[PDB]
RNA sequence: GAGGGAGCGCCAUUGCACUCCGGUGCGAAGAACUC
């Protein structure tokens, strides 16, 4: 409910805040949806991260929508708190943004892989 | 030269990072008075000198008469008054005295 | 105190970062010889103050005595000699264990 | 506002370390900074 266009199951969501949790110490991920909106239209994001439960439904709002027109992944988290701390900030985090593939890319391919086929 | 509020410093070393380079003018300048900015050369290559722009022509001495030839980075600062308005070229031209 | 390759600085203004304030002690302190390292840490228990490692004891004293009361940040250090060695000091003689 | 991307205050603390580690308000729903 219901800026949420798809639901995905607790432990798919769990690899990956825990995977992002990984990447930055690799690659590189830009927290918050600022810099994730602009990680997006940059061109740049290979998987983005939005928070199911972010208040003013208005702030992840058009992340859907602009990750399906030139087609970035997608997947949804329950609390922001949790990607919060998955990004490793101090404050709750409403969507965050892999942009590099340091060197976990098959791993992360498998996952999108699994966002496909729902 | 006549005083001046801002003091051009050179023979500062010029292998530093530039950033580490207006910080540490200002962990040395700041007991003078207020600075209203740090205006370092870049770099690397040529040599090294800096504007710091302080608010009030007194302190701009006070530097001038006492940190004169400290060795900043083991290189003893020459330190002058800037000429007229020599600083707010310096930091037009782009590229950074 | 006996002097000692490492000096112990204290009232040092505490509102400042770590790799600020490590890398604007060695901008001051580089001039009397070479340094091993610099140590701060800003646990309440080690606000304010900071060990500087020089290689010869006769660089530690230099420092000392020139840097004494020094306003580095607007605030007059404090500098003593450590207390006790520093580990790499203790290698270097090693004494270390 | 556009950029930017993680700090900014307050209280307490003068403290001799080298495994890290006070409290607390605000801060990715955007700190500092630049324009």
């Amino acid at each position: 409910a219901s800026y949420v266009k798809f639901e995905v199951p607790e432990d798919m969501q769990n690899e990956a805040l825990s995977l992002l949790e990984k990447v930055r110490e690799s690659g590189k991920v830009k927290k918050g949806t600022n810099e994730t909106t602009k990680a997006v239209e940059r061109g740049l994001a290979k998987l983005v991260y939005i928070a199911e439960d972010v208040d003013p439904p208005e702030i992840v709002a058009h992340l859907p929508l602009l990750c399906e027109e030139k087609n970035v992944p997608y997947i949804y988290v329950k609390s922001k708190n949790d990607l919060g701390r998955a990004v490793g900030i101090e404050v709750p985090c409403a969507s965050a943004a892999i942009i590099n593939e340091g060197e976990l890319r098959k791993e992360l391919g498998s996952l999108v892989e699994k966002i496909k086929g729902l | 030269t006549r005083p001046n509020h801002t003091i051009y410093i050179n023979n500062l070393n010029e292998k530093i990072k530039k950033d580490e380079l207006k910080k540490s003018l200002h962990a040395i300048f700041s007991r003078f008075g207020q600075i209203l900015d740090i205006l370092v050369s870049r770099s690397l290559k040529m040599r090294g000198q800096a504007f710091v722009i302080f608010k009030e022509v007194s302190s701009a001495t006070n530097a001038l008469r006492s940190m004169q030839g400290f060795p900043f980075y083991d290189k003893p600062m020459r330190i002058q008054y800037a000429k007229t308005d020599s600083d707010i070229i310096a930091k037009m031209k782009g590229t950074f005295v």
